[PDB]
């Protein structure tokens, strides 16, 4: 329980947000014992009188107590859902912020061994699983352990002996039976998740493989295994159905356990009254209403072992050390820059056979070079190092014959702009994609540079205001390629290097190098690297590189 | 919304129902004899505190009811365990036969199809959403009907002993969904009018964690957190104002929860006064008729606020319903099986006069052509990047099914048997998978039983050898995408292995040196020449200097070949 430490300092900022949900809890479970309590004894306390009492007996305040409490409790019901789900989304900023700020130090290095398509999914997928601590594990828990004390306080005013044994049985079950079904569920739990992972990495491999495990005759043998796994895989979730169900079948024991208790020993008297005439439905109904305080109790195992779990995810993945540290140096941003590079050697993590081997190349300011590796070849690890998102060993970059380690983060993120191989749509206005390139700039000076490089189809109707992503239009493969270079030109810098710009269409390949020189071609530097040769011939230095080495460079 | 979509949707639910149709009734069975327990509780309880509050009974004396309340609590707690087990068994069958209904519709269709949409896309139907139709059956509907059969039971059981008290519990049984109607007609708008942008503001975060790569490049890593900020800010706000009106359709059930227990309290406290004297059948309100209502008044609406929390797994399981009822509604067109043999292990004589390649969705692949080649002949194919090339090969190994007519060693193709043809051919795509666990159990995927030594023959001719000892664990390294990868130079020279191994009669190269690196391409392509000849094989490389020795060369550029012949 010491994994959810990081993780509860987030709730602490908004202590006193969270805390009313809480005391809204307890008052409308308070409301909802004591409006049955009350008429539990009120339903008996007149019974005992007759009607030879009705004008001796006070049914003024009684049907005033059932009138407050039905208010308060159909009150405080609605209130806690508004004050919890508020505090719930105001700290779910808190998480999704702090898993962002940690995850950005280390988001290509540290993420590279996962496969960013399920990681990703998962990320989001445990960061709403750690919000719900507060609404499953905390409310229900809290909120029910003090409830418990009201009534066993509030009882203790007619029997001492009568109170403690019901809050005992009470306050011993919330105390008890969440951690002994936690400990239970563990160990199905943790193999749970295993099985899942294993069916999933099954069923990807023999979907991926169906074209071949259907020729050499295995597609019927690697289905077997894959229904195998189901099969241990849906027994886990039957264990832990076979405790959700034995947590809610104990419970209802205890609540009769309690129920009982009270029928019995309060027969023999309430405090010194040998002959309770109506104090005895005034402990039985308590008793019968005092256990929907502790019914979110049940499943409250099951809550609490997501969460920790998630838990655990996200702090071994963000407490990683970031790969590469930026030294501040407060630098100026530098002009007309040119790198070098002399036996640059790279392997990634957990690998035993270098993904970079010798490489050296040397490259003048305003100086366009193309590098053509054929498939993999390390083309595009090798434009890794120069955004500096692995640090090379047994290797030495050199920029402006400087070392590239001695640049602050934010002066190296101004010498360097680069169109990656897979371009991003952020899901924002066309305006507010294309601030990522430069902060401040004027609306004029931005939509010159979409009609510039061939982009203003996309103005026609409020295109600076159209969104993008998932929720409007997608740009075309083609042309959202085109949007690359857009946000490379906005954020001027003096080295530019390309990555894979002509890659994946045809149609307006040959438009895209013309504005690669009518605007690229001043002052400036470019690494392009694509292994489609065409019209590469106005590039000097024309690099080939295969298996992570450079071989008859030109 | 679609409401004409959604009664359709929601009535192939039903239909996927009846695989676990014993089950789902033995859950029912049980709502009903737990509804009977409750009762049956209510009145011991109610009948011991009569006696014991009113005849001043001791307890020893009435130690009959006692012994039988503990019973009724055993039995209950006993239908309470029973019940989310049979639920559990009702909805896992469902997922078993949906899951194995969506796997065998996904085989069959061949591995054309397969490529279509992305396998982590796949296994998001296969994982997820056939594991969200679970509470809907396993809870939701055991409970959907425990609300129309256990509030029933306790006004069925108090109408006997008091009519008024049976009215103020089923005042409220048409009060209640008239006022959900009531507020769901500006909750609905709400949802409406914010429907745009909760869905176009809730994608948000993952967006910007998704691109984070694209976010730092640029310097904007300090400048999104303040618009993750206020992305979550007008989140917060804009769905506190759906939850506002959501949360009182809610309220009005704790209001009349707590109305009908106020009343039955108040009701019956005066009657016993003698101020309302108008609910009994004139045999006076004995004490334990108050008591059974009283214990019962929350129990009418446990049932009905209970369904509230599972009603969310209604439009889960048909948000992940129109995902796999269109999935098994597709026309998707099948490879026409059949069963046929050949019985010569020899090189088969391919040929078509008039052929046809039809996609599973049904677009047209390969226009007409037609093609010979004898047995032992080595024929090659080179054309455009779109004309279809891989088609052919995508076709010839059953994949793709065909309307028109080719024919193998004599026997047509439609009605030759899949399973036995594919055991005289051999595969080697361009981007080829490696779907064993690891190397060793890779190589020998065609023949696992295969001894040691014809396998270390395999790996010679393959030259997967000479890098070996480079890999930690030599030949038994897993390989995959996550542990221990290889290179597509070495990937490629895995596959080589494969193919070569078992012999075969027709043999389907698919471009090997496409994506290969200059030392691996010289060593597949030795191998792979060197074993081209001994049978009929069907190259498609796109490279042609090297086609010296390939006796007949097709060229297709549109779906069809224009001109056959030798490289002379
Ligand atoms: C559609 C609208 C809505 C929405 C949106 C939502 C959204 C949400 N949510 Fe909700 N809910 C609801 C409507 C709703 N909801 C309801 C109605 C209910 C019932 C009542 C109450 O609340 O209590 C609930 C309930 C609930 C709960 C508890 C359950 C019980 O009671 O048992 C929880 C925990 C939650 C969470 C949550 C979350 C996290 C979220 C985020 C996404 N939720
Ligand atoms: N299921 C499918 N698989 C492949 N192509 C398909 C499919 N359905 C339609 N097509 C279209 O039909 C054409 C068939 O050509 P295909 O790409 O299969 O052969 P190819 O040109 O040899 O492949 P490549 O371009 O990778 O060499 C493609 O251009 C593609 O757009
Ligand atoms: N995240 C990673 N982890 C481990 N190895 C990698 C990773 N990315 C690439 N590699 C290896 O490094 C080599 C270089 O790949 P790369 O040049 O990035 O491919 P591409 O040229 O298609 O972009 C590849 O052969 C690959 O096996
Ligand atoms: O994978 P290739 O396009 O670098
Ligand atoms: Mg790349
Ligand atoms: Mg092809």
């Amino acid at each position: 329980m010491r994994a959810l430490l990081p993780y509860l300092a987030l709730y602490k900022r908004h202590k006193w947000m969270l805390s009313l949900g809480i005391v809204l809890a307890i008052v409308t479970l308070l409301a909802s014992i004591g409006l049955l309590t009350l008429s539990g004894w009120f339903l008996s306390a007149s019974a005992v009188a007759g009607v030879a009492g009705l004008y001796s007996f006070n049914y003024m305040l009684p049907a005033a107590g059932v009138r407050g409490a039905a208010i308060t409790r159909t009150a405080g019901r609605y209130f806690e859902r508004l004050v919890s789900h508020d505090a719930t989304f105001r700290v779910l900023q808190h998480l999704r912020i702090y898993t962002f700020s940690k995850l950005l130090p280390l988001s290509p290095a540290g993420l590279a061994r996962y496969r960013q398509g399920e990681l990703l999914n998962r990320v989001v997928a445990d960061v709403d699983t750690l919000d719900h601590l507060y609404l499953r594990v905390i409310s229900p828990l809290v909120g029910a352990f003090v409830v418990i004390m009201v009534v066993t306080i509030g009882l203790s005013f007619l029997d001492f002996t009568l109170a403690f044994t019901l809050g005992g049985i009470m306050l011993l079950t919330l105390f008890l039976m969440p951690p002994l079904f936690y400990r239970a569920g563990k160990s199905t739990g943790q193999n749970l998740t295993h099985l899942r992972g294993q069916y999933r990495q099954q069923l990807t491999a023999w979907l991926q493989g169906q074209a071949e495990l259907t020729i050499f005759g295995a597609s019927d043998r690697y289905r077997t295994q894959l229904e195998n796994t189901e099969i241990q895989w849906l027994e886990a979730q039957r264990r832990q159905s076979e405790l959700t169900a034995l947590s809610q079948a104990i419970m209802l024991l205890i609540g009769a356990l309690a129920v009982i208790l009270m029928l019995w020993m309060a027969s023999g008297g309430v405090g010194g009254n040998a002959q309770p005439g109506a104090l005895i439905a005034l402990f039985v109904f308590c008793a019968l209403a005092a256990f929907e305080a502790l019914a979110p109790v049940t499943g409250a195992f099951q809550h609490l072992g997501q969460v920790i779990a998630s838990a655990v995810r996200i702090s071994d993945l963000t407490d990683q050390k970031p790969e590469v540290t930026f030294p501040d140096t407060q630098t100026r941003v530098a002009d007309r820059v040119s790198l070098t590079l002399r036996d640059v050697q790279f392997t990634y993590p957990e690998q035993s056979q270098q993904a970079l081997k010798g490489i050296s190349l040397q490259v003048n300011a305003g100086e366009h070079i193309a590098i053509l590796g054929r498939t993999g070849c390390g083309k595009s690890t090798l434009l890794q190092q120069l955004t500096r998102a692995w640090d090379p060993q047994q290797g030495e970059i050199l920029l402006n014959d400087s070392p590239i380690a001695s640049l602050n983060e934010a002066a190296l993120r101004q010498t360097i702009s680069v169109v990656p191989q897979r371009v991003h749509l952020f899901s924002a206005t066309l305006r507010d994609n294309l601030l990522l390139a430069s902060p401040g700039s004027s609306d004029e000076a931005l939509s010159e540079i979409l009609r510039r490089v061939g982009l203003e189809k996309l103005l026609e109707d409020a295109g600076l205001n159209s969104w993008l992503g998932e929720g409007g239009r997608q740009l075309s493969g083609g042309e959202l390629r085109r949007l690359a270079i857009a946000r490379a030109l906005l954020h001027d810098a003096p080295l530019v290097l390309l990555d894979e710009p002509t890659e994946g269409l045809d149609a307006t390949t040959e438009s895209q190098i013309l504005e690669l020189l009518a605007e690229m071609m001043r002052e400036k530097t470019v690494l392009m690297v694509t292994h489609r040769l065409r019209g590469l011939s106005r590039f000097q230095q024309i690099i080939v590189m295969d298996n992570g080495q450079i071989i008859e460079q030109g | 919304m679609n409401k004409s979509r959604q009664k359709e949707l929601t009535r192939w639910l039903k239909q996927q129902s009846v695989i676990s149709q014993r089950w789902l009734n033995i859950s029912r069975l049980l709502g009903f004899v737990s509804g009977i327990l409750i009762i049956a509780q209510a009145w011991f309880m109610a009948r011991i505190l009569q006696h014991m509050i009113m005849e001043n009974i001791p307890r020893e004396a009435l130690l009959l009811p006692f012994t039988l309340l503990v019973l009724t609590f055993v039995l209950r707690a006993w239908v309470v365990w029973l019940r989310e087990r049979v639920g559990y068994h009702a909805g896992q069958h469902i997922r078993f036969a949906i899951r194995r209904q969506v796997l065998d519709r996904l085989q069959q269709a061949g591995p054309a199809w397969i490529q279509g949409k992305p396998a982590g896309s796949w296994a998001t139907l296969v994982l997820e959403q056939i594991d969200d139709m679970h509470d809907y059956y396993a809870r939701y509907l055991p409970q959907m009907a425990l609300a129309v059969s256990v509030p029933l039971l306790i006004v069925v059981a108090i109408f006997p002993s008091n009519w008024a008290a049976a009215l103020i519990l089923l005042g409220t049984a048409p009060l209640i969904p008239l006022f959900m109607a009531l507020v769901g007609m500006g909750a609905a708008d709400a949802n409406r009018r914010n429907f745009l942008a909760l869905a176009r503001l809730s994608g948000h975060f993952l967006d910007r964690l998704r691109g984070m790569e694209t976010l730092r490049i640029f310097g904007r890593g300090e400048a999104e957190i303040e618009s993750i900020r206020s992305a979550s800010e007008d989140f917060r706000q804009r769905t506190m104002e759906v939850l506002r009106l959501a949360f009182l359709s809610s309220g009005i059930l704790e209001f009349f929860t707590s109305l009908s227990i106020a009343l039955v309290a108040v009701y019956f406290g005066f009657s016993y006064l003698g101020e309302l004297d108008f609910g009994h059948y004139d045999t006076g309100v004995t004490l334990a008729a108050g008591f059974l209502a009283l214990i019962l008044a929350p129990e009418f609406f446990q049932p009905l606020r209970d369904l509230g929390t599972f009603y969310h797994a209604k439009a889960q399981a048909v948000g992940a319903a129109d995902s796999l009822k269109t999935f098994m509604e597709t026309p998707l067109a099948h490879p026409q099986r059949g069963e046929a043999e050949l019985a010569s292990t020899d090189p088969v004589t391919i040929e078509a006069e008039e052929l046809f390649i039809t996609s599973p969705e049904g677009k047209t692949l390969a226009g007409p052509l037609n093609f010979t080649l004898p047995a032992g002949q080595r024929a090659v194919l080179v054309g455009r990047s779109g004309s279809g090339k891989s088609s052919l090969l995508n076709a010839l190994s059953g994949f793709l099914s065909y309307q028109g007519s080719l024919r193998i060693n004599g026997i047509e193709l439609r009605d030759l048997s899949p399973e036995s043809w594919r055991k005289h051919l051999s595969w080697v795509g361009q981007n080829p998978q490696l779907p064993a666990a690891t190397l060793r159990d890779n190589v020998l995927l065609a023949r696992p039983d295969a001894s040691e030594q014809e396998l270390q023959a395999a790996l010679d001719n393959a030259w997967v050898s000479e890098f070996l000892p480079l890999l930690p664990q030599g030949v038994d390294t897993p390989v995959g995408d996550q542990a221990a990868r290889l290179s597509v130079g070495q990937a490629q020279r895995v596959a080589v292995a494969r193919a070569l191994l078992n012999p075969c009669s027709l043999l389907l190269l698919d471009e090997p040196a496409a994506s290969l690196d200059a030392h691996s391409e010289q060593r597949v392509m030795e191998a792979l020449n060197a074993a081209s000849l001994r049978q009929t094989t069907l190259m498609v490389t796109h490279q042609l200097e090297d086609l010296a020795d390939w006796d007949v060369i097709w060229v297709m550029q549109d779906g069809r070949i224009i001109e056959q012949g030798r490289y002379a």
